[PDB]
């Protein structure tokens, strides 16, 4: 069940493990391919990487073990003091994160899209085909500016896309659905 | 009074709906077959997430749609939905 | 040179004065039209509406004199006044329209791109091809994925923009300039 | 950030670059048809203004292009050009 730290990602090298964890949640990437199907999966042997957030899902719910440079297991806690020291907003962000995973939804990097996440039903390829998610920052207001600029990441003619955000008072978690009105 | 908000009276009136009740700057009930509630986003004019939200939960009290109506810093109008979301559990999870 | 303050706008009335303007630099836009040609102005007979920004400069170069809904002469001052309390980071805004106007640019809305302005050097329309300026406000960095973002904003194949700021201890207007490289 | 810097390497390399010199944490050299300068961007770590500025700084002072390595949070690698732009005077200003 182990995983390597090995900066800001965490690295499964038991491919077994790998392969469990890929068809199970689509975690990971391998190296170096992609869109990997779950119906190739055991005709690959690579090394499986995860991404912070995804490393921590899986170390809580506890489907990881997570083991530092020196040979130390790195607890839950220690993962989420990483990411608060070196990535803004963490704590929200992963909270979003898990969100979404909790409700049966395949949670990927976003960056390619210009945004947060890309949230998936059945997984990335294929097919069907990403919800664009856009963070909204603590502190930070919303125009109408925001608006089209998340119709354009939107890979939909709809121009739908959602924001989310984790409201402070309370700590929810809270989506936004937006999409093109054509009245 | 406001050139720019004016721009999405004019545009909506062109098409159809009645404006029904202005209940705000920038808040109002228009219809065309089911009302809505309009909320005018000029570009460049931030509004917290708080108001946003506020607006979104006035939509559902009163039973009607929300549709944010953005307006360019000289007129042009672009109109989007908004709602909150809750989100279901993944079927094919 | 007469036009009317209405609300975060200013309407030109005086159709002659408004293709003046037109013709002279491309500010302001048609009502009822868009994308209008230097040469098609002469056949246009509508209002022209100025953004906040296009009137200051505009009064501020003595080609536009402003009146209030009393009646009253609207001088930059307090343009600019009403502009800093209604639009978050006017001033600075305001720097980058007039750096990039001062240099002889065509500055247009960016909220259809999802960005701060549409800068051109012909115009629209057209002939055509629009720079997407990004802003970069205060006391924020940057990351990948703001930088993708931008990518995407772009019309361009090269994935092309431009972040526009100032800069915190010299008021300098810094201009970068992005674009996919494919290595 | 071990492994997703390495990731960097790795495609580089692929790509037929050589890298040259390593500068510093997250900036090097590398070489296919000419020298550039790299800086490494990991998917939710944000860098001040001034960095940035800074790197673009040296690429100047170096006289080699600046490419940004954009790192996704499971490893694959985008690149952008970055530059300070001079923007010169629009020729086709209209007359006023």
């Amino acid at each position: 069940m182990i995983g390597y730290l090995r900066g800001l990602a965490v690295i499964v090298e038991d491919v077994e493990f790998a392969r469990r964890l890929y068809k199970e949640g689509f975690y990971g990437r391998f190296l170096g391919y992609d869109k990997v199907k779950r119906d190739e999966v055991e005709k690959i042997n690579a090394p499986l990487i995860l991404g912070l957030y995804e490393a921590l899902y899986l170390a809580e719910k506890g489907r990881l073990k997570v083991m530092g440079e020196d040979g130390r297991e790195v607890a839950p806690e220690e993962l989420a003091a990483l990411g608060r020291e070196r990535m803004r907003n963490f704590d929200e962000i992963y909270k979003i994160y898990k969100y979404f995973r909790d409700l049966g939804y395949v949670v990927k990097s976003g960056l390619k899209f210009g945004a947060l996440f890309s949230v998936y039903e059945k997984g990335p390829g294929i097919d069907h085909a990403p919800m664009v998610v856009v963070f909204l920052e603590p502190d930070k207001g919303i125009s109408a500016t925001d608006i089209t600029r998340g119709g354009r990441l939107s890979h939909s003619v709809r121009k739908t896309w959602t924001l989310a955000t984790v409201l402070r008072q309370t700590g929810e978690v809270v989506l936004l659905g937006f999409g093109w009105a054509r009245l | 009074m406001d050139v720019l908000q004016e721009q999405v009276f004019k545009d909506l009136k062109s098409r159809g709906f009645k404006i029904i009740e202005q209940l705000d700057d920038k808040i109002f009930i228009a219809e065309k077959k089911e009302r809505y509630l309009f909320y005018v986003m000029v570009e460049g004019v931030e509004v917290t997430i708080q108001t946003l939200l506020s607006v979104i939960n006035m939509g559902e009290t009163l039973s009607m749609p929300v549709v944010l109506a953005l307006v360019s810093n000289d007129g042009t109008v672009t109109y989007y939905y908004v709602r909150k979301i809750r989100l279901p559990r993944n079927i094919y999870a």
